[PDB]
């Protein structure tokens, strides 16, 4: 249901943000360990 | 922000330092104020979350 | 030389609605897939444009004002609109801009011309050799001081064609800012009868001219012994630009797809 | 909601993007940028907490 | 700068570092070389037709000549000591040697030697209100020098005339020619002349033994505009070869930057010559010699984090390069 | 009512119109070829 935005996987608008010193860090707990 | 261009390299590629410094100062002041606004609002949203 | 022609029907001017026309690229910078807001002179959506027509009888090339640019349009068969006159007094005390797109050249002049009551172009009609030939150039009689001049490469356009519906659709925007005369244009093939299409198209910039004159009046030239003649079916439309903020949508191709009038 | 996205901003690439003269002019403003990186790093830790 | 543990100690302002991870200064791939691309224009510009001209018209009928499609050289204009005053307003005179322009304008006239200060924008005076007004956002150069010997004669070169009175102040880059008489009095004036009915054009007293400050000065104005169009008038810079997929310093027609040039997929329309981002940075460019479209990508960068145990335990660290594939760490701040 | 480390006196002769060119930051003949002042200059210039 939730449409995620600004995912920032390493490889659009996300890269346009990325080239000006804006970064997204990944969370410590993944999406699978939360499900565990 | 009151200077002649929003591109820093166009100020650098046109003017010699003693008055290009004055335009670059206006760019620095405006961009630093934008960062402080963004950081303050992120702090308040982090408190809500 | 010029001949004061009078043989025509008299009618009140007609009004038409400019639905979604009159948007051009405001700068030469490519942008893509973005919604960009600009503030410049545009023709407002759903404005009232003046319609002039020539049928059969009908021949109207009047003096019209020039305030802050003109959206010109011409829906046409057989290429009867050819000329464009620009000036502020038109009577040999100020230079005049002329564009003449006749059968041979594209003559662009900035000259101290001398005009009269009825300046026009005209050709003879199918005189047993399957062709219409130019015979009539009664626009001016004198040219004292002429600074700019340009003659383009020679060519030959068609001078025949008989249809009940127009198919040529020319859109033009003429502007004068800071001594620059700016021409934007677009051609489109279309099937319509007696009005302006409802649809959307942008206008590329075409020409800058470094003229540096003051223009407040303009007048269009049409193609046609001293009386007794046939007018080809032609319609043209005049609208006026206003300083109005627009929102523009650029697609993947950098092609203007839609605009929102603020 | 539990957490939001962990975002980090670097000043010297944002403000004085790839310039040396702008960096030397920015050093006269003291320690704004260590303050901003400290605040944003605090938020980014608190999300995982 | 010696080792990452030392750098962490430096950015913490301490000599003891406790256990944990610390973000430290970023890394950036350095560019390898420079790329210059300028068009294939060869001919020089007709500067002798402007400066060594025989005749300049009067200031209220100033002459404008459009310089286009040549290779300028402003070093030979600047280094001549013949010019009494040479002030450039939107640029510096040094950098004029390596900029490229869309078209240059040359305005020429003659003025009294003390009215030259009125030519700068924002100042007000006689010729500033009546003859020639500059816009306040002016970009160009103003050159002026006296021409005492060449035009002023003992009989008096009284062909240099300027407008005294005007109905209202005029908008910049305009010109009026008229024979109209002026009504400085309350009454309207017809015919030719009457009481306080002035002819607005009056001539200078240019005779050579007059003192300085009444001398004839020849003045030329250059009014180029910058980088919003395909360029025509460049400086003397020679183009190099074109290098792709390397971090290079590019100089495309005076647009300066650093990055990686890549063969693109963007389909430009033929009237377009740039391409901008949301943050107003150019990301596509057209090579002025071979008409092709190149994408510009900024070089690789990222944060660098130091993982350390406490210095009371050992002095060993590990380095994390954020969001960078590993192969770009050996190549290189 | 100030005190300094040591004072330097530079002496020369130029033309009467290039005295405008001796200030730091502005350029020309005598600035680029003979004698240049740093942009952070402190001191005085005297000419007669
Ligand atoms: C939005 C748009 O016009 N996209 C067009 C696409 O339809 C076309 O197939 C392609 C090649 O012609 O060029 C692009
Ligand atoms: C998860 C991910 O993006 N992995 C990529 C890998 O597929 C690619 O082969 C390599 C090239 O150096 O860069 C990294």
């Amino acid at each position: 249901k939730v449409t995620l935005a600004d995912a920032g996987f390493i490889k659009d608008l996300i890269c346009a943000q990325k080239f000006n010193g804006l970064t997204v860090l990944p969370p410590l707990l993944t999406d699978e360990m939360i499900a565990q | 922000f009151g200077a002649i261009s929003s591109v820093l390299n166009d100020i650098l590629s046109r003017l010699d330092p003693p008055e290009a410094e004055v335009q670059i100062d206006r760019l620095i002041t405006g961009r630093l104020q934008s960062l402080q606004t963004y950081v303050t609002q992120q702090l308040i949203r982090a408190a809500e979350i | 030389q010029c001949v004061n022609l009078t043989t025509r029907t008299q009618l009140p001017p007609a009004y038409t609605n400019s639905f979604t026309r009159g948007v051009y690229y405001p700068d030469k910078v490519f942008r893509s897939s973005v919604l960009h807001s600009t503030q410049d002179l545009f023709l407002p959506f759903f404005s009232n444009v003046t319609w002039f027509h020539a049928i059969h009888k009908r021949f109207d090339n009047p003096v019209l004002p020039f305030n802050d640019g003109v959206y010109f349009a011409s829906t046409e068969k057989s290429n009867i609109i050819r000329g464009w006159i620009f000036g502020t007094t038109l009577d040999s005390k100020t230079q005049s801009l002329l564009i003449v797109n006749n059968a041979t050249n594209v003559v662009i002049k900035v000259c101290e011309f001398q005009f009269c009551n009825d300046p026009f172009l005209g050709v003879y009609y199918h005189k047993n050799n399957k062709s219409w030939m130019e015979s009539e150039f009664r626009v001016y009689s004198s040219a004292n001081n002429c600074t700019f001049e340009y003659v383009s490469q020679p060519f030959l356009m068609d001078l025949e064609g008989k249809q009940g519906n127009f198919k040529n659709l020319r859109e033009f925007v003429f502007k004068n800012i800071d001594g620059y005369f700016k021409i934007y244009s677009k051609h489109t093939p279309i099937n319509l009868v007696r009005d302006l299409p409802q649809g959307f198209s942008a206008l590329e910039p075409l020409v800058d001219l470094p003229i540096g004159i003051n223009i407040t009046r303009f007048q269009t030239l049409l193609a046609l012994s001293s009386s007794g003649w046939t007018a080809g079916a032609a319609a043209y439309y005049v609208g006026y630009l206003q300083p109005r903020t627009f929102l523009l949508k650029y697609n993947e191709n950098g092609t203007i797809t839609d605009a929102v009038d603020c | 909601p539990v957490s939001m996205t962990k975002t980090s901003v670097d000043c010297t690439m944002y403000i004085c993007g790839d310039s040396t003269e702008c960096s030397n002019l920015l050093l006269q403003y003291g320690s704004f940028c260590t303050q901003l990186n400290r605040a944003l790093t605090g938020i980014a830790v608190e999300q995982d907490k | 700068a010696l080792d990452p543990l030392s750098e962490t100690k430096c950015t913490l302002k301490s000599f003891t570092v406790e256990k944990g991870i610390y973000q430290t200064s970023n890394f950036r791939v350095q560019p390898t070389e420079s790329i210059v691309r300028f068009p294939n224009i060869t001919n020089l510009c007709p500067f002798g037709e402007v400066f060594n001209a025989t005749r300049f018209a009067s200031v209220y009928a100033w002459n404008r000549k459009r310089i286009s499609n040549c290779v300028a050289d402003y070093s030979v204009l600047y280094n001549s000591a013949s010019f009494s005053t040479f002030k450039c307003y939107g640029v510096s005179p040094t950098k004029l040697n390596d900029l490229c322009f869309t078209n240059v304008y040359a305005d020429s006239f003659v003025i009294r030697g003390d009215e030259v200060r009125q030519i700068a924008p924002g100042q007000t005076g006689k010729i500033a209100d009546y003859n020639y007004k500059l816009p306040d956002d002016f970009t160009g150069c103003v050159i002026a020098w006296n021409s005492n010997n060449l035009d002023s004669k003992v009989g008096g070169n009284y062909n240099y005339l300027y407008r005294l009175f005007r109905k209202s102040n005029l908008k910049p880059f305009e010109r009026d020619i008229s024979t109209e008489i002026y009504q400085a009095g309350s009454t309207p004036c017809n015919g030719v002349e009457g009481f306080n009915c002035y002819f607005p054009l009056q001539s200078y007293g240019f005779q050579p033994t007059n003192g300085v400050g009444y001398q004839p000065y020849r003045v030329v104005v250059l009014s180029f505009e910058l980088l919003h169009a395909p360029a025509t008038v460049c400086g003397p810079k020679k183009s190099t070869n074109l290098v792709k997929n390397k971090c290079v310093n590019f100089n495309f027609n005076g647009l300066t930057g650093t990055g990686v040039l890549t063969e693109s997929n963007k389909k430009f329309l033929p009237f377009q010559q740039f391409g901008r981002d949301i943050a107003d940075t150019t990301d596509a460019v057209r090579d002025p010699q071979t008409l092709e479209i190149l994408d510009i990508t900024p070089c690789s960068f990222g944060g660098v984090s130091v993982i350390t145990p406490g210095t009371n335990t050992s002095n060993q660290v590990a380095v994390l390069y954020q969001d960078v594939n590993c192969t770009e760490v050996p190549v290189a701040t």
